[PDB]
This record gives structure tokens, C-alpha cells and sequence, in this order.
């Protein structure tokens, strides 16, 4: 389960990405960004066998990146956050010796959203969407994102989880709906406030 | 340090259609050991990347072969014969010839497909939510196409949220949040409707 922090503007955000001793041998780490709605962004890699490092020019001056060998954890530390810097960051991994494997992308679920905000932390209220639809509505948390399940991950056809939309008070909300014709619950968490809920939708 | 450009950032398609996409590197990324480091990514929502194209050509193990990528040079294609459902998404190329290495901007597929009505539910605010001082009435509208739909409550307090497209359907949902306060504590138009329906 990836991560999630707010960090106020000025401020700095470092984030880890554990791996493998075979991935810290046979593979270039490096770090991407994505920011919400947008495009992937390559931010600087390092070979962990060399402790080389190379990085985008854009970051030239405000990002580090470094490699701890004995725990093969990989680190990249921005500086100077910027409203422009919320994204998810996330490590990934190519061959040094082999082709393209497809297992890139094997640590994406392992980023972290980072949300640069002057705004704090909020867990939310989970309220039941009685009913045909049935569903959850997920209101007044900050920052993003929350994750929603039903029956724990049995449930799955039907579901539709909508996009976060900011309200007018700066803080998030967002609904959860499911088509039935057996008993049904909302599993909610959020990271960020140590909120992880289960609503029965009766 | 070589700039992708990639082209187009988004196009709209239905089932059936060839799509043709492209990157054009800024220089020649042919490596002088002979090799092209190109690869070919897509993006479903919300997931991670995964391969589909490397090298400009190989079609990655498991991936239908309705995807191929070629190119030569400064000039490259990802082609998908013929598109499906599942194919909406966003595709990126990535190039790693040289550092600094470089995502293509990314193209956003859409899928057109047959108008859908939409069927519409609404509902009154939570038995706990009221206590807060807060009411939050929301109505559905659900697995219908186009995306652009009219929903009147009211104005100036309700906000909406639409889902990406189905990976097997193409249609979307959507929501519209009507809140007051307590208390205190919905009519569409679609062109799938012959006529505005109220809930």
C-alpha cells in the first residue's frame, strides 16, 4: 500500500523505495513523478552498484538521490516543494545487463502522493447511501486519497468509486455506489489520519 | 538531452479503429552499439504503467498482438490494429539510450461508442449525517454515454464527479452532491433521453 503526506510549500519531501539485494545488483534504480491527471516524469536514477547518479536538469539543484546497499532501500529527497510538486513518487527499475522485463514498474504500488498544502490533515465521516444503488458517501478528509473497498475486496462489478472533488471548505469528498438486485459494507481508509473504517449499507 | 514529442496527446476512437500514435526524439537515439532504446507504455486507470512495446518493435511476452511499435532514427509509431474496450488508457514512450532519460507527454485514449441512457437514483441524506449540522443529497447517474449530461437540483451549490470510461463498457457515471445545511435536508438531460427524467 503506497503512501500518502502533505507537506506545506517551502518545505522538503524525501521518500523511500525498499527493493531487492538481486534488484540492487542487476538493475538502474530511478525515481518517477506523476502528477494528478498528467504525464510520467523522470526525475534521476542512481546504480546502486556504482553509487553514480544522473539526473533531469529540472531537478538539477533540489533533488538528491542516494542507495543504502545493506538494506537495498533507494532514496530521493526534494527540496523547495511547490503547489506544482504534488504528485505520486515512485521508484522503478532497468536492467543493467538485460532487456526491458516488464517488471519496471513492479514498486509503483510502494510511491507516495505527496500533497504540497499549507491545508492539515482531516480524517473523514463515512455516511450510508441507502437505497437498485447502494453506496458510501466519504466526506470532509484532506489530503488525498482515500481508498474504498466493499466486502473487504469480495465485492467488485457494479462498483464505482468517484473522483475526490474539492469542496468549497478545502477539504475533500467523494462517493462509492454499487448496482445489486447478503449483507453489504464500505471499507474506507485513509492514511494520512489513521482512519480505516466498515460501514453496513442496510 | 533529447525531448520526446509525442503525438497525438489525445484522440477519440471507437472499438474497431486502427490507432496510430507517435514519438519523435529530438535526435537520432540509436545507440552505437546498434540497439534503440525505446519502449512502449500504457497507463489504464488508476494502475501502473505496464510494457507493452521495448526496443521500438518487441512485442513484451503475454501482450496481444494487436500492439506492435515501429520506427527508425528520430521517428516512431505505436500502432493497436484494431481497439477494444479495454484498450482506454494513456500510452507513453520512454527512451533511455542517453541520460537524462524521457517520457513522451503521454496520449489519452477516449472510446466512442453508442449513446447510453443513463439510470438515475437519488438519495436523501444520512440518518447519522444530520446530527453533524450538514446535509448531503446525491443523485447517480449511471453507465450511460456521452460524458455531457445536465443535471438540475438549485444553483451555485452542488458539484459533480465523473468516472473514467468502463474498460467494458465505455460509459461513464456520474454524481452530483447537492449539500445544505440542516435542514432543510433531480432532473437530467441526456441525449440518450427522449425525455428529461426526474428523480
Amino acid at each position: 500500500q503506497s503512501g500518502a503526506e502533505v507537506k506545506k510549500p517551502g518545505s522538503s519531501v524525501k521518500v523511500s523505495c525498499k527493493a531487492s539485494g538481486y534488484t540492487f545488483t542487476n538493475y538502474y534504480i530511478y525515481w518517477v513523478r506523476q502528477a494528478p491527471g498528467q504525464g510520467l516524469e523522470w526525475i534521476g536514477g542512481i546504480n546502486p552498484t556504482s553509487g553514480g547518479s544522473n539526473f533531469n536538469e529540472k531537478f538539477k539543484t533540489r533533488v538528491t538521490i542516494t542507495a543504502d546497499e545493506s538494506s537495498t532501500t533507494a532514496y530521493m529527497e526534494l527540496s523547495s516543494l511547490r503547489s506544482e510538486d504534488t504528485a505520486f513518487y515512485f521508484c522503478t527499475r532497468q536492467g543493467l545487463w538485460f532487456d526491458s522485463d516488464g517488471r519496471g514498474f513492479d514498486f509503483w504500488g510502494q510511491g507516495t502522493t505527496v500533497t504540497v498544502s499549507s491545508a492539515s490533515t482531516k480524517g473523514p465521516s463515512v455516511f450510508p447511501l441507502a437505497p437498485a444503488a447502494l453506496g458510501c458517501l466519504v466526506k470532509d478528509y484532506f489530503p488525498e486519497p482515500v481508498t474504498v473497498s466493499w466486502n473487504s475486496g469480495a465485492l467488485t462489478s457494479g462498483v464505482h468509486t468517484f473522483p475526490a472533488v474539492l469542496q468549497s471548505s478545502g477539504l475533500y469528498s467523494l462517493s462509492s455506489v454499487v448496482t445489486v438486485p447478503q449483507t453489504y459494507i464500505c471499507n474506507v481508509n485513509h492514511k494520512p489520519s489513521n482512519t480505516k473504517v466498515d460501514k453496513k449499507v442496510p | 538531452d533529447i525531448q520526446m514529442t509525442q503525438s497525438p496527446s489525445s484522440l477519440s476512437a471507437s472499438v474497431g479503429d486502427r490507432v496510430t500514435i507517435t514519438c519523435r526524439s529530438s535526435q537520432n537515439i540509436v545507440h552505437s552499439n546498434g540497439n534503440t532504446y525505446l519502449d512502449w507504455y500504457q497507463q489504464t486507470p488508476g494502475k501502473a504503467p505496464k510494457l507493452l512495446i521495448y526496443k521500438v518493435s518487441n512485442r513484451f511476452s503475454g501482450v496481444p498482438s494487436r500492439f506492435s511499435g515501429s520506427g527508425s532514427g528520430t521517428d516512431f509509431t505505436f500502432t493497436i490494429s484494431s481497439l477494444q474496450p479495454e484498450d482506454i488508457a494513456t500510452y507513453y514512450c520512454f527512451q533511455y539510450s542517453h541520460v537524462p532519460w524521457t517520457f513522451g507527454q503521454g496520449t489519452k485514449l477516449q472510446i466512442t461508442r453508442e449513446v447510453a441512457a443513463p439510470s438515475v437514483f437519488i438519495f436523501p441524506p444520512s440518518d447519522e449525517q444530520l446530527k453533524s449540522g450538514t446535509a448531503s443529497v446525491v443523485c447517480l447517474l449511471n453507465n450511460f454515454y456521452p460524458r455531457e449530461a445536465k443535471v438540475q437540483w438549485q444553483s451555485g451549490n452542488s458539484q459533480e464527479s465523473v468516472t473514467e470510461q468502463d474498460s467494458k463498457d465505455s460509459t461513464y457515471s456520474l454524481s452530483s452532491t447537492l449539500t445544505l445545511s440542516k435542514a432543510d435536508y433531480c432532473e437530467v438531460t441526456h441525449q440518450g433521453l427522449s425525455s428529461p427524467v426526474t428523480k
